[PDB]
């Protein structure tokens, strides 16, 4: 086993959410923004060495939606069982006071693919320069997701990644501080 | 270069 | 402080509980004091161990004072006493792993023997229940003198160790 | 969170497995309802196979469509090998050097060797004490995937530093032609 490329898509009801992406050895190569019928590369340089016609994904989703309904009846309307996520916060590198770093919130092994993530600095939600990934596949068929927060390390700041998912009774907060 | 996707198939009905 | 039985090939969970339901520095060691795993802040680390990468914990439970050591695909030699050191406490748990096989083409009338694989220091005893219901007993090595078609099926053997139990199910092919 | 109406999830996965470049390729198509894979097509088998009773109607139906069946059998080429080649220069060959920092976590201290921002995952980190490699007393987090085509790891060495001793963290990775090393003086 040296490499693995996965084309992974999904459709979720009653949410009417669909996703289409390709990952390489666990990393996202690109996905298709359904509303903009656009191909989004995980890393921009990727879009200069290759391309994907986004329409093909839109056609795949439509069939996925229809098949979800088929499976929904066939199973006698057996709903999915919520599996709450495991959350862990880390920096993408060793922290050094007053030197650019990045807080990473890793939300792992949960389903269905719907979640609420919020970055809290001293209790208040931040959004400046925050990014996130789409839902990444797991061989056990659960999902992983990444959310990012570029920040300036300081000894007087306390951060929290706040996560909400049907599998939990209350918001799960993971704290991090210098 | 162009990525080629596999086509989704309709389940039995 | 505790004893746990496991089956060869299965997965077993050894528990470690801290006082307050709050994540804290913990780690597990084998009877030789070699570190298996623990956390460094939010990170999970592993040390050099005859348990290679078959060991893990369960992050989710860390917030409520549970820092388990899960070992998958159990080998008989994984048996040992594991020590979890959490908040100035030393929980001990001894793992005894067993295997169970048969001689096996077994013909109608020929005799079959069920040999139990045991680890050092164990003092097991077996008791099975044929497909029909015949509960022949035994210990180290159990067996059945002369088989029959009606014996083909799934036998249910129970191994008793330290007054604890562990179940085994094996399919026999009693030919004619 | 709200809206506790029950949910229904359907997933489709086309996995392309590679061994020694494209020498050996294995296509794996999986259909999952909620968390249960129901039916799949394994290039090594040739046809569809139900994984649970829910998939049977499909494995049979699709298997009765000989056209489809042949397309899937050759997708190992038209799909996998093709796609492998499409992004090889920026995936299989992607290379990013790791940044290496060494810091003390008190008598029986813990030296931490942090290695980050590297790719691919295959890497080797060793600890030395006065040029002699230490193996016992070393623990590791293994590969940590950051989700941005970058990895990181923390290889920690437990030791009672003695004055005048020299500890070295050594890193070997496909991005460097000769080993990286960062030192800590006790």
């Amino acid at each position: 086993e040296e490499h693995v490329i996965i084309q992974a898509e999904f459709y979720l009801n009653p949410d009417q959410s669909g996703e289409f992406m390709f990952d390489f050895d666990g990393d996202e190569i690109f996905h298709v923004d359904m509303a903009k019928k656009e191909t989004v590369w995980r890393l921009e340089e990727f879009g200069r060495f290759a391309s994907f016609e986004a329409q093909g994904a839109l056609a795949n989703i439509a069939v996925d939606k229809a098949n979800l309904e088929i499976m929904t009846k066939r199973s006698n309307y057996t709903p999915i069982t919520n599996v709450p996520p495991e959350v862990t916060v880390l920096t993408n590198s060793p922290v050094e006071l007053r030197e650019p770093n990045v807080l990473i919130c890793f939300i792992d092994k949960f389903t269905p693919p719907v979640v609420n993530v919020t970055w809290l600095r001293n209790g208040k939600p931040v959004t400046t320069g925050v990014s996130e990934t789409v839902f990444l596949p797991r061989e056990d068929h659960l999902f992983r997701k990444f959310h990012y927060l570029p920040f300036l390390p300081s000894t007087e700041d306390v951060y929290d990644c706040r996560v909400e998912h049907w599998g939990l009774d209350e918001p799960l907060l993971k704290q991090w501080e210098f | 270069p162009k990525y080629v996707k596999q086509n989704t198939l309709k389940l039995a009905t | 402080k505790k004893v746990v039985l496991g089956k060869k090939g299965d997965t077993v969970e050894l528990t470690c509980t801290a006082s307050q339901k709050k994540s804290i520095q913990f780690h597990w060691k084998n009877s030789n004091q070699i570190k298996i795993l623990g956390n460094y802040g939010s990170f999970l680390w592993k040390g050099p161990s005859k348990l290679n990468d078959r060991a893990d914990s369960r992050r989710s439970l860390w917030d409520q004072g549970n820092f388990p050591l899960i070992i998958k695909n159990l080998k008989i030699e994984d048996s040992d006493t594991y020590i979890c050191e959490v908040e100035d406490q030393k929980e001990e748990v001894q793992l005894l792993v067993f295997g169970l096989t048969a001689n096996s083409h077994l013909l109608q009338g020929q005799s079959l023997t069920l040999t139990l694989e045991s680890p050092p220091g164990s003092s097991p005893s077996v008791q099975c229940r044929s497909p029909r219901g015949k509960n022949i007993q035994g210990g180290k090595t159990l067996s059945v003198s002369q088989l029959e078609l009606q014996d083909s099926g799934t036998w249910t053997c129970t191994v008793l160790q330290n007054q604890k139990k562990v179940e085994f199910k094996i399919d026999i092919v009693v030919l004619a | 969170m709200g809206d506790t109406r029950p949910r229904f999830l359907w997933q489709l996965k086309f996995e392309c497995h590679f061994f020694n470049g494209t020498e050996r390729v294995r296509l794996l198509e999986r259909c999952i309802y909620n968390q249960e894979e129901s039916v799949r097509f394994d290039s090594d088998v040739g046809e569809y196979r139900a994984v649970t009773e829910l998939g049977r109607p499909d494995a049979e139906y699709w298997n009765s469509q000989k056209d489809l069946l042949e397309q899937r059998r050759a997708a190992v080429d038209t799909y996998c090998r093709h796609n492998y080649g499409v992004g090889e220069s920026f995936t299989v060959q992607r290379r990013v050097e790791p940044k290496v920092t060494v810091y003390p976590s008190q008598h029986h201290n813990l030296l931490v060797c942090s290695v980050s921002g590297f790719y691919p995952g295959s890497i080797e980190v060793r600890w030395f004490r006065n040029g002699q490699e230490e193996k016992a007393g070393v623990v590791s987090t293994g590969l940590i995937q950051n989700g941005d085509w970058t990895f990181q790891t923390l290889v920690m060495l437990e030791t009672v530093p003695r004055s005048g001793e020299v500890y070295t963290c050594q890193v070997e990775h496909p991005s460097v032609t000769s080993p990286l090393t960062v030192e800590w003086r006790a």
